RNA sequence: AAAUG
RNA sequence: CGCGGGGUGGAGCAGCCUGGUAGCUCGUCGGGCUCAUAACCCGAAGGUCGUCGGUUCAAAUCCGGCCCCCGCAACCA
RNA sequence: CGCGGGGUGGAGCAGCCUGGUAGCUCGUCGGGCUCAUAACCCGAAGGUCGUCGGUUCAAAUCCGGCCCCCGCAACCA
RNA sequence: UCCCCCGUGCCCAUAGCGGCGUGGAACCACCCGUUCCCAUUCCGAACACGGAAGUGAAACGCGCCAGCGCCGAUGGUACUGGGCGGGCGACCGCCUGGGAGAGUAGGUCGGUGCGGGGG
RNA sequence: AGAGCGCAAGGGUAGAAGGGGGCCUGACUGCGAGGCCUGCAAGCCGAGCAGGGGCGAAAGCCGGGCCUAGUGAACCGGUGGU
RNA sequence: CCACCAGCCUACCAAACCCUGUCAAACUCCGAAGGGUCCCAGGUGGAGCCUGGGAGUGAGGGCGCGAGCGAUAACGUCCGCGU
């Protein structure tokens, strides 16, 4: 499937607006969403893989896309690490799979949140890319209470094509990111 | 220091590199004969200068004793001398600049440096600062 | 005095220089790693030993970022 | 796959996701 | 990523170098050790139709024509950065008929 | 732990070395006898 | 089984 | 390398004999008595009786292979 | 200096060989029995594992260096 | 014969980093789509296939600046085959032939072989 | 390229020798031109031929491991085969 | 002074980095003289090579030079090149 709000909203609203602020010669010079990497860090699931495969289907479900099992490298003896036993699911969203995700995130996930007041404005990594963390994971749509075994949220990395911060900063604002300012 | 282990001895070939040029002060003490200078020599020479012009300008030591000096415990002929009795010394070829003073006049500098000459196991010469800078 | 010890010194090095005639199989260089690389008519064994693949003269070559190579330009 | 994001606060969003069963108590409009 | 090129070289001779553009594909048998090309059956930038794979097998046989005429046979195939498949494969499919 | 690979439908052998406790209870890799040609071999 | 002030 | 007899509860062990019984001791928990401490007494939780196959209605018990330990005797170019 | 052994809560010892997990007795501390003390009963606290560096995912533990303590030796005809 | 592009090899940084500018006819890339071949420890990102619309932004090609990087003499010295001379020595000096490293002056935003396509 | 390459150091190495996956067992048999090293005995490298195979579309690669330690003449006997 | 905070900065201890200035058998971006080997040439010399018979030698020493050990001691010691 390839057709919905954020896609259009970006092309038939965000796309031109941006051009009014910075005025790009060429079409591609325009900032552009194109990558969203969700990633939990359940080092706790190191032992019991029960929680492992479960959060894996929770994750793959909220995103619709298949989940990848991240592996370890060095060794945090200070918390039971060696080669690659541990895990931390990671899915990478692009094209429409991404859009459809951002649809729920902006209209459902972000909305119902234990005291929401805005996203951190400083969270821009100095290059057209934003990062945010979620505590609860049931704040996503199809996650009923009788389904959650425990609070195991994650963090999302959103990638753009913009160089400067405030340049991409606007890009997410126009899309629907409620920055705390 | 820190480094690693005891050194071989090595000869003291010509004053080739062993030699420099004043580069910190108004006057300098320079070696004429080659030799290992003990740490405890550097010390005595240094203090001899500060001890001289009390509350004086600034002393500049330009050679650092990084060579491990060995020595046998008064025995026969085997193993390598644990030694270090004198501990460490710095190789010094003729022409090498040892000390430099500054923030003091001629008489202060001349006398103080001269004193170091008597603290050193070497024939030495004092130097002004000519005008030679590369 | 835990020292005073070593290991039978292996006579390794360039065993045939440039401008020398070699028969097929002749060892050209016994080396630690690939301080020399193979090349035209010169294969090397599991130890890195470069050896002639055919008869001919041996000629060396260098290639900076690409390293040094031994060759055997034949003619007989 | 369609989806009925019937927000409790009047709003009734609609997008794409597995199973059309959705009933957000309060979404981006409250 | 050109590691493959190195392998094929120190092995024999007559490299069937094969480049292929988003809308093109080229092939030239070259005798290295001096760096010279023997035959060059260009494709989309020559005259052929529109279906990439269909085009490939044509040029493959095409190269064989002119190549084998001059007396050639070393099928040392330079599978460029491209995985041996489809278009590049069909290109081979061709020479493997001509 | 030393090992000599016996042949099936025969009694050939081959120089070898098992590893016992480390994941190795079933050694049955291939080989090639002078008697006949090419056959599978047991542990033993 | 239970010493001392 | 051959021969001999062992694995049973948290620990030690009977039961194996010859098929229908898993017990005892201390240990752990509760209770009884106690200056205290044991002693004593009551009750209690806890063992595919090594492993995989086999005869049997039914074995840890008889059988075969094997894992591990203990021991016996011999050898060591 | 050379060979061997040892530095661990206040005292005296175990753990090291077989890397992960601070153990025992006494003392100390709070509370009980006594008119009170002790004994006795019930609880708790207390370690930087001499020291520096290295190995290791991780060091009281393996490795090397220096310091301290204990025994022997340092023949010298 | 001359210019531009594409594939490829040689020299192996004077070929590089950076900065500015330029090219889309062709070429190339980017790009459109995921049905067929093929693919993701997830994702058509990558590999792959079918291909128009768009663009030269990215990448790439070409061209400029010497900030970094890189190259770097001449002269002189070190050092040293060989031949000599001087002190107790740690050492020192001459003849003869060879002759660095560093540093100075300077150079450098490449050169070139083959094949194909376009003017 | 200061990481990695099982372990010591070294040399080597990302244009892989490092990391991941698919299929596999050439940690083959019978040989072996020509050499490195060398007092002897040993030690090391090895193209190629034949047989029967593995992976690859193919050119090809495979007679263990990036390499240099991880070892023991003869004698005497055990065991399996001819 | 300011502690529930601060920076230029302090005659205060210092990682990283930068400038000045240096050191190293087990450090090298560099790097000689020389040494080794091969090809061509001169070289007829108690030269050279091959096969065999006969040996002795296997405590060496001093000196020059290059290093280790030693104490930049020894008619010291241990190797290297030469005599
Ligand atoms: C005390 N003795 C020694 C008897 C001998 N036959 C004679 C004798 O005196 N030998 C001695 C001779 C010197 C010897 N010695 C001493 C010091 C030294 N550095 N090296 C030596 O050889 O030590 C010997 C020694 O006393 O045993 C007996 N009980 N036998
Ligand atoms: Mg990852
Ligand atoms: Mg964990
Ligand atoms: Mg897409
Ligand atoms: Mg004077
Ligand atoms: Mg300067
Ligand atoms: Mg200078
Ligand atoms: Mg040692
Ligand atoms: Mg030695
Ligand atoms: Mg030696
Ligand atoms: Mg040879
Ligand atoms: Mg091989
Ligand atoms: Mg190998
Ligand atoms: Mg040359
Ligand atoms: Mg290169
Ligand atoms: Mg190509
Ligand atoms: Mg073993
Ligand atoms: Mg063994
Ligand atoms: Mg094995
Ligand atoms: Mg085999
Ligand atoms: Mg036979
Ligand atoms: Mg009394
Ligand atoms: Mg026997
Ligand atoms: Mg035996
Ligand atoms: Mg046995
Ligand atoms: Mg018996
Ligand atoms: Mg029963
Ligand atoms: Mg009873
Ligand atoms: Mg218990
Ligand atoms: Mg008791
Ligand atoms: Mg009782
Ligand atoms: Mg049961
Ligand atoms: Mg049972
Ligand atoms: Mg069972
Ligand atoms: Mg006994
Ligand atoms: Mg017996
Ligand atoms: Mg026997
Ligand atoms: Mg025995
Ligand atoms: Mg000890
Ligand atoms: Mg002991
Ligand atoms: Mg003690
Ligand atoms: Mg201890
Ligand atoms: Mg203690
Ligand atoms: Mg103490
Ligand atoms: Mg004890
Ligand atoms: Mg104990
Ligand atoms: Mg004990
Ligand atoms: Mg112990
Ligand atoms: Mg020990
Ligand atoms: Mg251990
Ligand atoms: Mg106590
Ligand atoms: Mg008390
Ligand atoms: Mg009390
Ligand atoms: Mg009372
Ligand atoms: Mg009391
Ligand atoms: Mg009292
Ligand atoms: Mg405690
Ligand atoms: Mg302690
Ligand atoms: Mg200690
Ligand atoms: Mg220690
Ligand atoms: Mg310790
Ligand atoms: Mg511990
Ligand atoms: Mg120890
Ligand atoms: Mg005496
Ligand atoms: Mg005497
Ligand atoms: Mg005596
Ligand atoms: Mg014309
Ligand atoms: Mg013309
Ligand atoms: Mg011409
Ligand atoms: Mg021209
Ligand atoms: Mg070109
Ligand atoms: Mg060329
Ligand atoms: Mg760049
Ligand atoms: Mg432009
Ligand atoms: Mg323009
Ligand atoms: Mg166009
Ligand atoms: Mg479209
Ligand atoms: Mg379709
Ligand atoms: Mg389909
Ligand atoms: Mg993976
Ligand atoms: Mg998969
Ligand atoms: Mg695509
Ligand atoms: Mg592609
Ligand atoms: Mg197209
Ligand atoms: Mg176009
Ligand atoms: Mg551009
Ligand atoms: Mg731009
Ligand atoms: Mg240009
Ligand atoms: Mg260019
Ligand atoms: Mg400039
Ligand atoms: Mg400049
Ligand atoms: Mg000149
Ligand atoms: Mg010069
Ligand atoms: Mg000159
Ligand atoms: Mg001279
Ligand atoms: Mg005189
Ligand atoms: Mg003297
Ligand atoms: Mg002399
Ligand atoms: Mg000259
Ligand atoms: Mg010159
Ligand atoms: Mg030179
Ligand atoms: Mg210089
Ligand atoms: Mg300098
Ligand atoms: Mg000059
Ligand atoms: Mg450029
Ligand atoms: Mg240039
Ligand atoms: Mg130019
Ligand atoms: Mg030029
Ligand atoms: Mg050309
Ligand atoms: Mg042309
Ligand atoms: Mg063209
Ligand atoms: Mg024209
Ligand atoms: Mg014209
Ligand atoms: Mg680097
Ligand atoms: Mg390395
Ligand atoms: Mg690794
Ligand atoms: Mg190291
Ligand atoms: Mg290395
Ligand atoms: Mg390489
Ligand atoms: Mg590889
Ligand atoms: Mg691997
Ligand atoms: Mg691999
Ligand atoms: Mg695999
Ligand atoms: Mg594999
Ligand atoms: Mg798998
Ligand atoms: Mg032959
Ligand atoms: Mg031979
Ligand atoms: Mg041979
Ligand atoms: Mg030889
Ligand atoms: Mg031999
Ligand atoms: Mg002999
Ligand atoms: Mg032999
Ligand atoms: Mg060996
Ligand atoms: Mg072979
Ligand atoms: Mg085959
Ligand atoms: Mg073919
Ligand atoms: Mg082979
Ligand atoms: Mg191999
Ligand atoms: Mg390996
Ligand atoms: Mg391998
Ligand atoms: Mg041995
Ligand atoms: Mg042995
Ligand atoms: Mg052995
Ligand atoms: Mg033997
Ligand atoms: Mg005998
Ligand atoms: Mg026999
Ligand atoms: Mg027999
Ligand atoms: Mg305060
Ligand atoms: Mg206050
Ligand atoms: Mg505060
Ligand atoms: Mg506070
Ligand atoms: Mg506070
Ligand atoms: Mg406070
Ligand atoms: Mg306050
Ligand atoms: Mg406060
Ligand atoms: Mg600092
Ligand atoms: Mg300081
Ligand atoms: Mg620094
Ligand atoms: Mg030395
Ligand atoms: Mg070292
Ligand atoms: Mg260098
Ligand atoms: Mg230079
Ligand atoms: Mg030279
Ligand atoms: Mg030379
Ligand atoms: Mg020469
Ligand atoms: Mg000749
Ligand atoms: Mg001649
Ligand atoms: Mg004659
Ligand atoms: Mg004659
Ligand atoms: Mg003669
Ligand atoms: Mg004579
Ligand atoms: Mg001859
Ligand atoms: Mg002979
Ligand atoms: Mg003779
Ligand atoms: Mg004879
Ligand atoms: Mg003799
Ligand atoms: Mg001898
Ligand atoms: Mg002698
Ligand atoms: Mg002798
Ligand atoms: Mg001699
Ligand atoms: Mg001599
Ligand atoms: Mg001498
Ligand atoms: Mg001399
Ligand atoms: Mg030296
Ligand atoms: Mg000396
Ligand atoms: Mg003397
Ligand atoms: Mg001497
Ligand atoms: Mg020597």
């Amino acid at each position: 499937p390839l057709d919905l709000a954020l896609k259009r909203k970006y092309y038939e609203e965000v796309r031109p607006e941006l051009i009014r602020r910075f005025g790009y010669q060429n079409v591609w010079e325009v900032p552009r969403l194109e990558k969203v990497v969700i990633n939990q860090g359940l080092g706790e699931a190191k032992e019991d893989a029960r929680i492992l495969e479960k959060a894996a289907q929770e994750l793959a479900l909220i995103t619709g896309q298949k989940p990848a099992v991240t592996r370890a490298k060095k060794s945090i003896s200070n918390f039971k690490l060696r080669k690659g036993m541990p895990i931390g699911l990671r899915v990478t969203l692009r094209r429409d799979r991404m859009w459809i995700f951002l649809e729920k995130l902006l209209n459902v996930a972000l909305p119902r949140i234990r005291d929401f007041r805005g996203l951190n404005p400083n969270s821009f990594d100095g290059r057209g890319n934003y990062n945010l963390g979620l505590r609860e994971q049931l704040i996503f749509p199809e996650i009923t209470y009788d389904m959650v075994d425990a609070l195991r949220g994650m963090d999302i990395a959103v990638v753009t094509t913009a160089e400067t911060d405030e340049e991409a900063r606007a890009l997410l604002e126009l899309l629907g990111f409620p920055f705390r300012k | 220091r820190m480094k690693y282990r005891k050194q071989q001895r090595g000869r003291l070939k010509g004053a080739t590199k062993g030699g420099d040029y004043v580069a910190f002060g108004d006057f300098g003490l320079v070696a004429l004969e080659p030799a290992w200078i003990t740490a405890q020599q550097i010390e005595a020479a240094r203090v001899a200068m500060v001890r001289h012009f009390r509350r004086g300008g600034k002393i500049f030591i330009r050679i650092f004793p990084d060579k491990p000096y060995t020595k046998k415990p008064l025995e026969v002929r085997m193993g390598k001398g644990k030694g270090n009795v004198e501990g460490y010394v710095a190789v010094v070829k003729p022409g090498r600049v040892m000390f430099e003073v500054a923030g003091v006049t001629e008489e202060q500098a001349m006398e103080a440096l001269r004193i170091a000459g008597h603290k050193l196991p070497i024939k030495t010469k004092i130097v002004r600062r000519d005008a030679y800078d590369e | 005095t835990k020292n005073g010890r070593d290991s039978q010194a292996k006579r390794l090095g360039v065993k045939r220089y440039e401008g020398q005639v070699v028969r097929a199989g002749n060892i050209l260089v016994r080396q630690r790693g690939t301080r020399f690389k193979p090349g035209k008519n010169v294969g090397m064994g599991r130890d890195f030993t470069l050896f002639a693949l055919v008869d001919g003269v041996v000629e060396f070559q260098d290639r900076g970022r690409l390293g040094r190579y031994v060759h055997v330009r034949p003619l007989a | 796959v369609p989806a009925r994001i019937i927000c409790g606060c009047g709003n009734v969003i609609e997008t794409y996701s597995t199973k059309p069963e959705i009933y957000v108590e309060v979404c981006s409009k409250c | 990523k050109f590691r493959v090129r190195n392998r094929i070289k120190r092995t024999g001779r007559l490299r069937l170098s094969v480049f292929r553009s988003l809308k093109h594909i080229y092939a030239q048998i070259i005798d290295d050790e001096k760096g010279v090309t023997l035959v060059s059956a260009s494709s989309l930038a020559l005259k052929l139709k529109g279906n990439k794979t269909e085009v490939a097998r044509q040029v493959g046989r095409a190269l064989a024509e002119k190549a084998l005429a001059l007396g050639i046979k070393q099928v040392a195939f330079d599978r460029g950065p491209y995985k041996y498949h489809g278009r590049v494969k069909a290109l081979a499919e061709g020479a493997r008929e001509g | 732990l030393l090992l000599e690979c016996t042949e099936c439908k025969r009694r050939n052998y081959a120089t070898e070395k098992n590893k016992r406790n480390t994941p190795n209870k079933l050694e049955l890799r291939k080989y090639c006898p002078w008697c006949r040609k090419h056959t599978v071999h047991r542990e033993v």
